[PDB]
C-alpha cells in the first residue's frame, strides 16, 4: 500500500537511474506440419480410399487449410527477421563507447554463428501420413537476419530502417536515445562509465536467467508443447474404435467381405475425418494466434530494434532506450534497454515563478527549491540550473495563475 | 497378523515390449500400501479366499512351500486346480480331486501341464476362463515382512481352464510364513525403462496425487 | 510460377511375407462334427481348441450345412485369419430356434441358457438331424452370456420322424478369440521364407501390414509376441520360426511438388520428392527431399521459389531451373569507427503503397435450403 | 492482397457448392432422385446420410468463414488504426506508416480493401564526417542543443 | 459492448443446453427413457444418435 506523498507544492526528481536490460520472448511461427488426410483416414488401403472419395472434396479443403497454416509460418518468419535490406557487419574493433556487445553479437567459434545468449535460448527449448516440412529461413539465416539487425543498431541506430544506415559512435547513438526520452545528454557522456557498466552488467544477469531458470522460455516452450500435444491427440486418435469392431483397417479389411466391411470402414471414416476436421480447426485457431503475435513481434522488430519507442510499457518498463533481438527455436528474444528512474529526493515547487510582476514559466523542466534557493531542472533527473531568461518563458503578470512564487530570475546580460 | 504390500504386486499386463514411455493401463492389481495378511506356517496353512485373483508371496531358504489347491469346495463336488511344486518339476492338474482336511506334500482330469534369503512372488488371477500366473524370484535379507522397494512380476504361465473359483490354500512339504494380498480394479500407470522393463508404477486411486500424476500421465507433476 | 504439391508418392512392397506358425497338426473338428451324440442345450458342451491349422472350407464347402452364418468374419476369409483359440460350443435344438442363436435375438432358448455376446465374433453353423435324432425323441431338453446352467425349471422337444423346423437340429458355435496372445490356431495358409531390408507386404502370425523389416536392437522379455513405442503404432515384431525381433520401418513415402516457372515463361519443371532420399526415387539432395530436374549452382540469389530448409529455385541460363542456398542480402560492412558519423546531404520523397484487405463479401447462406431445398420430407 | 481475399471467398464458395453434388454413403446425392424412387421409412435413411453430410459441409463452411472473419477485422482494425494514424495525423512509429521518416498518407479505396499512399521523407545521399560527443572551449563543455 | 458478450455467453450456452432436447434421428431425447425401454443391441443403436 503506497500513499504517494502528494501535496499541491511537492514534487520528487530523481537524482540517479538505472539502465535495466529487460527480456521479452514472443512465439512468431509453429511446426509446419503437413498431414496427408487419405494416407492418415485409410492409409495403403484402396477399399477406404474408393469409400473416402463419397464424401468429396473436405480432404483437398484439408491440405489447402494445413498448407495455408504452413505457407504463412515462412511469412510469419520473414516478416519478424526480414526486416532489414542488407546484411550489415560489425568491424573488428568493438570500441563502442565500453558497451560490451560481445554476449549478444555472434561469435565465428560456432558452428552456426550464434550469440552467447541465443545458445541458451536455442539449448531451453526442446508416421501415419503426418510429415513436418522445414522452415524456408533455416536457424542459421535467421542467426544471419538478427546478426544484420544487430549490427545494424550497433553502428548506425534507426537509421538503417529510415534510409541506407549511416554510422554514428555508440556513445553518440545513446546521447540522441537519452535526448529522446527527454533526458538531457550531457546525463550521457558526464556518467557514460556507469552506463556502460550498467548495461554491461544487466546483459550479465541475462546470461543467469536463461541459464537458471528454464521456464524464462515458457511463452516458446507451451507453443512447442501445444504443437506437439494437438499432434499426440490426432495419432492417439487412430486407434479409437469409433462404434466399429475394430480400430486397425487391416482387421477389418482381412476378415470381412465389401457388403460388411464398407459398414464398419464408414465409422473409421466418419470417426478419422472428424478427428482431422477438429485438428485443423484447432490449428487454424492456434495459426491465428500465432500470426498475431509474429504482427507483435513484427511491429516490436520494426518500433523498438529499427526505431525507439515513445509508446509507455510497450519496448519495456521505463523509459524505452533500445533493443536486441535474439532468435529463439520458432520465437524471438527483445533485450529491451530501458532508462528507469532510481532516487528521488522530495522537493517543493511551483508552477510558475514572479519576477518584476512578470510570471516565468521553464522552456523545458520544472521549478524545484532546495528549501532555500529555486532552481530549474530538467524532469527525469535533478540536475538544478539557476533560473534565468534562457531556461524560461515570460507569459502575462502575477495575478492569473493558482501557486505561483516570488523568486528572482537572472538575467545573463546584466 | 497383518503387513502393508509397499509397492508390490505389479506385473506386466499384456504381451507387448514398450520402452521409454508411460503406460496408462487397467487391470486386477495389487493395490499400493494394501494391508495384506501374514500367516506362519507352524502353530497351521488356513484357507483362503480367491475375490479377483491374489498376489501371493512366500519367504524361504530351502523352499518348504510346494504348492496350491483351488476351487469352490475342494471335495470332489466340482473341479479343483492343483498346483505342485516340487522345485525340479511343475506339476498342475484340475481333477475332481477329494481332499485331505489336512493337505500337505508327502516327503475327471479335463487338463494338465508340466514344466529369509529368497522372496518368491505369484500373481494369480482368472480372466475370459484362463488362469493366468505370474511370478518372480527376489533375493532379500528379512524375513519379517515385504520390502520396501518395487519389482515387476513377469507371466509364468497362462492355462485356459474355464473353471470356476472362490477359495484357495497353499500346501508345504511334511517330513516359514507366507502373505496373501487381493487384487482389485485398479488404473495404473506404468514406467517402461529403456531396456522395455518396468521399473515403476502409479496407483491412480491411492491418493489425489497418484491421481494427478496418473490424470498427466507424468511420475513427475509441477 | 511457384511450387504445387500435386501428389503423394509412396514405395510399393515389392512381394508378401506370410510367417505363421510351424505346426502341422489338423484341427479336431471332426470330432466337434462328428460326435456320438449331441449334447441337450442345457448342458451345451465347450471345446477349447488351439496348437493346430484350422482349414475352413472343409466345412464352409460341405453342402450338408442349413446355415453358416458369421457375425465378425466372413466365411471366405477364415483361413487368412489366426486366433488365440477357436472355442467350439456343441448342442442340439428344435429347428423352429436356430434364429435365436444371433448377438442380440430373444426367445426362450436365447435369453436363458445359451445366450451368445453382444459383439460375438465366431460363426453358427447348423443342420438338420431327423435321419440321426428322431424316434418322440424326449431326452433333448431345455432350462450371462455363455452361461452354463445346471413342477421343473426342465422341458424337453417332441422330434418323432414324421415331423420343416418341428425336426431336431443340431449346431456348432465356433468363438474365435481375437486377443493380443500367441495365435496357437491359424488357417491352413502355407508359410514363405522371410525378406529384410526391402519394402514388403509382410503378415506375422495374422499380423498383416507393410512395411521395411530390419533387425532390431532391442531385448524383448522371453513372453512378448510384438513391441509399440510412444503411440500405440506396432515399431517392432518377433516371428514365430525364429524368436528374432525385427522393426517395422514404414515404406519411404512423402508430397511431391512441382517447382515450375509460369506456362507464360516455360513449360520446364523440377519435382521434389519430400523427405526421401534420392536412391528410393540431374538430381540434388535437400533437407527438404530429393529435388529433381533443377541444377544445383554455387552462387546464391534472390529466392524466386521457395522449396525449403534455405534452398530457393529459379529459371535462368539456353536456360534451365537452377537450385541454390538463397541469398539474404548484399554483405553491409558499416564504416564504424568512435568518431566517424555519415549525415545524408540530400532526400528523396519517396509514395510507397499499401494494401489491407477491409471487409469481404457478405454471404449469407439459407441452411434449409442448402439442406434440403423445396423438399418439406428432408425439411 | 485483395485479389487473394476475393479467390479464398470463392474458393470457400466453389467447395461449398461442390460438396452438393458429393453421395456422403447415400444411392445418389440429388434429393429429388431419392425422393422420386423411395418410400419414407428406404428414404429417411438416404436422406439422413445427406442431411449429416450437408451439414458437416456447412459447419465445415461456416468455422472457416469465422477464423476468416476474424483474420480479416484484424486487417480491418489494422486499416482504421493506419487511417487514424498516418492519413488524420503524422506517425513516430517507424515503418508503421511506409518505410522512411513518415510525411503524410492519401486513402485510396479498392474492392473491399483499402491503399494508403504512404509519403516518406527517405535520407539519400551521405558524406563521412569526423565527429564528436562535445567542444572543450573556456575549459567549459558544450554539447549541441538540437544536432 | 459489454452487454453484447454478456448476450452472447448467455446464447452460447441457451443453445449448447437447448440441443439437449434434439433427438437427432433417436426414438427420444431423454436418455433414460431409451435406457428403461430397450435392452443393449437396441439401446446402442440409439444411444449413438
Amino acid at each position: 500500500e503506497n500513499s504517494v506523498a502528494y501535496s499541491n507544492n511537492s514534487i520528487a526528481i530523481p537524482t540517479n537511474f538505472t539502465i535495466s536490460v529487460t527480456t521479452e520472448i514472443l512465439p512468431v511461427s509453429m511446426t509446419k506440419t503437413s498431414v496427408d488426410c487419405t494416407m492418415y483416414i485409410c492409409g495403403d488401403s484402396t477399399e477406404c480410399s474408393n469409400l473416402l472419395l463419397q464424401y468429396g472434396s473436405f480432404c483437398t479443403q484439408l491440405n489447402r487449410a494445413l498448407t495455408g497454416i504452413a505457407v504463412e509460418q515462412d511469412k510469419n518468419t520473414q516478416e519478424v527477421f526480414a526486416q532489414v535490406k542488407q546484411i550489415y557487419k560489425t568491424p573488428p574493433i568493438k570500441d563502442f563507447g565500453g558497451f560490451n556487445f560481445s554476449q549478444i553479437l555472434p561469435d565465428p567459434s560456432k558452428p552456426s554463428k550464434r550469440s552467447f545468449i541465443e545458445d541458451l535460448l536455442f539449448n531451453k527449448v526442446t508416421y501415419i501420413g503426418l510429415t513436418v516440412l522445414p522452415p524456408l529461413l533455416t536457424d542459421e539465416m535467421i542467426a544471419q537476419y538478427t546478426s544484420a539487425l544487430l549490427a545494424g543498431t550497433i553502428t548506425s541506430g534507426w537509421t538503417f530502417g529510415a534510409g541506407a544506415a549511416l554510422q554514428i559512435p555508440f556513445a553518440m547513438q545513446m546521447a540522441y536515445r537519452f535526448n529522446g526520452i527527454g533526458v538531457t545528454q550531457n546525463v550521457l557522456y558526464e556518467n557514460q562509465k556507469l552506463i556502460a557498466n550498467q548495461f554491461n552488467s544487466a546483459i550479465g544477469k541475462i546470461q543467469d536467467s536463461l541459464s537458471s531458470t528454464a521456464s524464462a522460455l515458457g511463452k516458446l516452450q507451451d507453443v512447442v508443447n501445444q504443437n506437439a500435444q494437438a499432434l499426440n491427440t490426432l495419432v492417439k486418435q487412430l486407434s479409437s474404435n469409433f462404434g466399429a469392431i475394430s480400430s486397425v483397417l487391416n482387421d477389418i479389411l482381412s476378415r470381412l467381405d465389401p457388403p460388411e466391411a464398407e459398414v464398419q470402414i464408414d465409422r473409421l471414416i466418419t470417426g478419422r475425418l472428424q478427428s482431422l476436421q477438429t485438428y485443423v480447426t484447432q490449428q487454424l485457431i492456434r495459426a491465428a494466434e500465432i500470426r498475431a503475435s509474429a504482427n507483435l513481434a513484427a511491429t516490436k522488430m520494426s518500433e523498438c530494434v529499427l526505431g525507439q519507442s515513445k509508446r509507455v510499457d510497450f519496448c519495456g518498463k521505463g523509459y524505452h532506450l533500445m533493443s536486441f533481438p535474439q532468435s529463439a527455436p520458432h520465437g524471438v528474444v527483445f533485450l529491451h534497454v530501458t532508462y528507469v528512474p532510481a532516487q528521488e529526493k522530495n522537493f517543493t515547487t511551483a508552477p510558475a515563478i514572479c519576477h518584476d510582476g512578470k510570471a516565468h514559466f521553464p522552456r523545458e523542466g520544472v521549478f524545484v527549491s532546495n528549501g532555500t534557493h529555486w532552481f530549474v531542472t530538467q524532469r527525469n533527473f535533478y540536475e538544478p540550473q539557476i533560473i534565468t531568461t534562457d531556461n524560461t518563458f515570460v507569459s502575462g503578470n502575477c495575478d492569473v495563475v493558482i501557486g505561483i512564487v516570488n523568486n528572482t530570475v537572472y538575467d545573463p546580460l546584466q | 497378523a497383518y503387513t502393508n504390500s509397499f509397492t508390490r504386486g505389479v506385473y506386466y499386463p499384456d504381451k507387448v515390449f514398450r520402452s521409454s514411455v508411460l503406460h496408462s493401463t487397467q487391470d486386477l492389481f495389487l493395490p499400493f500400501f494394501s494391508n495384506v495378511t501374514w500367516f506362519h506356517a507352524i502353530h497351521d496353512n488356513p484357507v483362503l479366499p480367491f475375490n479377483d485373483g491374489v498376489y501371493f508371496a512366500s519367504t524361504e531358504k530351502s523352499n518348504i512351500i510346494r504348492g496350491w489347491i483351488f476351487g469352490t469346495t475342494l471335495d470332489s463336488k466340482t473341479q479343483s486346480l492343483l498346483i505342485v511344486n516340487n522345485a525340479t518339476n511343475v506339476v498342475i492338474k484340475v481333477c475332481e480331486f477329494q481332499f485331505c482336511n489336512d493337505p500337505f506334500l508327502g516327503v475327471n482330469c479335463t487338463f494338465e501341464y508340466v514344466s529369509f534369503k529368497n522372496l518368491r512372488e505369484f500373481v494369480f488371477k482368472n480372466i475370459d476362463g484362463y488362469f493366468k500366473i505370474y511370478s518372480k524370484h527376489t533375493p532379500i535379507n528379512l524375513v519379517r515382512d515385504l520390502p520396501q522397494g518395487f519389482s515387476a512380476l513377469e507371466p509364468l504361465v497362462d492355462l485356459p481352464i474355464g473353471i470356476n473359483i472362490t477359495r484357495f490354500q497353499t500346501l508345504l512339504a511334511l517330513h516359514a510364513a507366507y502373505y496373501v494380498g487381493y487384487l482389485q480394479p485398479r488404473t495404473f500407470l506404468l514406467k517402461y525403462n529403456e531396456n522395455g522393463t518396468i521399473t515403476d508404477a502409479v496407483d491412480c486411486a491411492l491418493d489425489p496425487l497418484s491421481e494427478t500424476k496418473c490424470t498427466l500421465k507424468s511420475f513427475t507433476v509441477e | 510460377k511457384g511450387i504445387y504439391q500435386t501428389s503423394n508418392f509412396r514405395v510399393q512392397p515389392t512381394e508378401s511375407i506370410v510367417r505363421f506358425p510351424n505346426i502341422t497338426n489338423l484341427c479336431p473338428f471332426g470330432e466337434v462334427f462328428n460326435a456320438t451324440r449331441f449334447a441337450s442345450v442345457y448342458a451345451w458342451n465347450r471345446k477349447r481348441i488351439s496348437n493346430c491349422v484350422a482349414d475352413y472350407s472343409v466345412l464352409y464347402n460341405s453342402a450338408s450345412f442349413s446355415t453358416f452364418k458369421c457375425y465378425g468374419v466372413s466365411p471366405t476369409k477364415l483361413n487368412d485369419l489366426c486366433f488365440t483359440n477357436v472355442y467350439a460350443d456343441s448342442f442340439v435344438i428344435r429347428g423352429d430356434e436356430v434364429r435365436q442363436i444371433a448377438p442380440g435375438q430373444t426367445g426362450k432358448i436365447a435369453d436363458y441358457n445359451y445366450k451368445l455376446p453382444d459383439d460375438f465374433t465366431g460363426c453358427v453353423i447348423a443342420w438338420n438331424s431327423n435321419n440321426l435324432d428322431s424316434k418322440g425323441n424326449y431326452n433333448y431338453l431345455y432350462r450371462k452370456p455363455f452361461e452354463r446352467d445346471i413342477y421343473f425349471p426342465l422341458q424337453s422337444y417332441g422330434f418323432q420322424p414324421t415331423n420343416v423346423g418341428y425336426q431336431p437340429y443340431r449346431v456348432v458355435v465356433l468363438s474365435f478369440e481375437l486377443l493380443h496372445a500367441p495365435a496357437t490356431v491359424c488357417g491352413p495358409k502355407k508359410s514363405t521364407n522371410l525378406v529384410k531390408n526391402k519394402c514388403v507386404n509382410f503378415n506375422f502370425n495374422g499380423l498383416t501390414g507393410t512395411g521395411v523389416l530390419t533387425e532390431s536392437n532391442k531385448k524383448f522379455l522371453p513372453f512378448q509376441q510384438f513391441g509399440r513405442d510412444i503411440l500405440d503404432i506396432t515399431d517392432a515384431v518377433r516371428d514365430p520360426q525364429t524368436l528374432e525381433i525385427l522393426d517395422i520401418t514404414p515404406c519411404s513415402f512423402g508430397g511431391v511438388s512441382v517447382i515450375t516457372p509460369g506456362t507464360n515463361t516455360s513449360n520446364q519443371v523440377a519435382v521434389l520428392y519430400q523427405d526421401v532420399n534420392c536412391t528410393e526415387v540431374n538430381v540434388f539432395q535437400t533437407r527438404a527431399g530429393c529435388l529433381i530436374g533443377a541444377e544445383h549452382v554455387n552462387n546464391s540469389y534472390e529466392c524466386d521459389i521457395p522449396i525449403g530448409a534455405g534452398i530457393c529455385a529459379s529459371y535462368q541460363t539456353s536456360q534451365s531451373i537452377i537450385a541454390y542456398t538463397m541469398s539474404l542480402g548484399a554483405e553491409n560492412s558499416v564504416a564504424y569507427s568512435n568518431n566517424s558519423i555519415a549525415i545524408p546531404t540530400n532526400f528523396t520523397i519517396s509514395v510507397t503503397t499499401e494494401i489491407l484487405p477491409v471487409s469481404m463479401t457478405k454471404t449469407s447462406v439459407d441452411c434449409t435450403m442448402y439442406i434440403c431445398g423445396d423438399s418439406t420430407e428432408c425439411s
